[PDB]
């Protein structure tokens, strides 16, 4: 069966270059159009362009015309897409995808990149935690990080239920996330509630107990 | 082959 | 460019329930060589690429359960589930395959359908640990509420602010089938520290009046 092997992410820094790769194997490499496709977080798909590893022959859609340069290695079944100038607005999955033979449209795709832009190095979270002003909500603030993931749990996983980690925002180069927990009121603050954070790229862990506030 | 099954190859030299 | 407009954004159903998704063209999709229409629909699972369900409008790629359907003809063009399994709650694209570029349509989601549940919303102020460093991050949580529609705004000393607020969405839960949002309010603490009053306010279904948690910094 055909495969496109794409990389599961990649880290790129403002103003500078990535190049984006995509192996090819199950067909004739030099014989088919090997596509680029364009999926902002939550938008929908935007067709980039595409290239024919027979010669490296490439047309792209004009809207990124000046933005995209695609490249083949046929040494190495490999199509490459180059991003120039780089911003946070590129930030998304790039996805290489192959027409149904000369049909265009996409039968087979690549499990797609997530190009994160960012001049940020791997910075440990700040942890805060959340206190409020017959069910308690409770919350972590893990505030800037990177890059993802980070794992947050409470009291070491004995509170699954109620629990909500909520998907992170890139602010300023930087990741912020909250989580929430929600008990009865007869466990907290009577008893002892700790959000236990872990940001692997950093090798940090940390817990922060939830103390209530006069 | 190049010149994809497109209904209109608009932009192309495949007419 | 041919410009591709999907509706509706998203739908709400119960397994077994039949459903219509549409799809119109800038421009006609027709070839006339062999009457046929240009029009490919694809399903995107969360965190999966897309997958190609349909094209030439209405013929199926092997291996497509035929509870997909596809119908339509010139600008418009529909897809249909006759039996809706939980595996098809999924977002699905049209796309025209009639001339370059190829274009997409902006997407419909498939949602599972349930009563209505009341938000559960809680606010906090900033931790002292926060303060220290000068920043002020004030937390809103609006846990466990369906539908997903809800309006939040967040009110200092009376009047609203919605500059320096950034939200967050969960996925449709996989237990209870309901939504959760985040919302933080960032400030410096010099600003923190000119109002006292601090409000989160959500407008839903669930309630004819606005649920309001509020804090006062005394
Ligand atoms: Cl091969
Ligand atoms: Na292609």
């Amino acid at each position: 069966q055909v495969q496109l092997q794409q990389p599961g992410a990649e880290l790129v820094r403002p103003g500078s270059s990535v190049k984006l790769s995509c192996r090819a194997s199950g067909y004739t490499f030099t014989s088919y159009w090997v596509s680029w496709v364009q999926q902002r977080p939550g938008q929908g798909l935007e067709w980039i362009g595409m290239i024919h590893p027979s010669d490296g022959e490439a047309r792209l859609n004009q809207k990124f015309k000046d933005k995209a340069t695609l490249t083949v290695d046929k040494s190495s079944t490999t199509v490459y897409m180059q991003l120039s100038s780089p911003t946070s607005e590129d930030s998304a999955v790039y996805y290489c995808a192959l027409f149904d033979g000369y049909y265009p449209w996409f039968a087979s795709w690549g499990q797609g990149t997530l190009v994160t832009v960012s001049a940020a190095k791997t910075t440990p979270p700040s942890v805060y935690p959340l206190a409020p002003g017959s069910m308690v909500t409770l919350g972590c603030l893990v505030k800037g990080y990177f890059p993802e993931p980070v794992t947050v749990t409470w009291n070491s996983g004995s509170l699954s239920s109620g629990v909500h980690t909520f998907p992170a925002v890139l602010q300023s180069d930087l990741y912020t996330l909250s989580s929430s927990v929600t008990v009865p009121s007869s466990t907290w603050p009577s008893e002892t509630v700790t959000c236990n954070v872990a940001h692997p790229a950093s090798s940090t862990k940390v817990d922060k107990k939830i103390v209530p506030r006069d | 082959q190049k010149c994809v099954f497109f209904a209109e190859d608009v932009g192309s030299n495949c007419g | 460019d041919i410009v591709m407009t999907q509706s509706p954004s998203s739908l709400a159903l119960s397994v077994g329930q039949k459903v219509t998704m549409n799809c119109k063209s800038s421009q006609s999709l027709l070839n006339s060589d062999n009457q046929k229409n240009y029009l490919a629909w694809y399903q995107q699972k969360p965190g999966q690429s897309p997958k190609l369900l349909i094209y030439f409008a209405s013929t199926r790629e092997s291996g497509v359960p035929d509870r997909f359907m596809g119908s339509g003809s010139g600008t418009d063009f529909n897809l249909s589930i006759s039996s809706v399994q939980p595996e098809d709650l999924a977002d699905y694209f049209c796309q025209q395959h009639y001339s370059p570029p190829l274009s997409f349509g902006a997407g419909t989601r498939l949602e599972l359908k349930r009563a209505d549940a009341a938000p559960t919303v809680s606010i906090f102020p900033p931790s002292s640990e926060q303060l220290t460093s000068g920043g002020a991050s004030v937390v809103c949580f609006l846990n466990n509420f369906y539908p997903k529609d809800i309006n939040v705004k967040w009110k200092i000393d009376g009047s609203e602010r919605q500059n320096g607020v950034l939200n967050s969405w969960t996925d449709q839960d996989s237990k209870d089938s309901t939504y959760s949002m985040s919302s933080t309010l960032t400030l410096t603490k010099d600003e923190y520290e000119r109002h006292n009053s601090y409000t989160c306010e959500a407008t839903h279904k669930t309630s004819t009046s606005p649920i309001v948690k509020s804090f006062n910094r005394n």
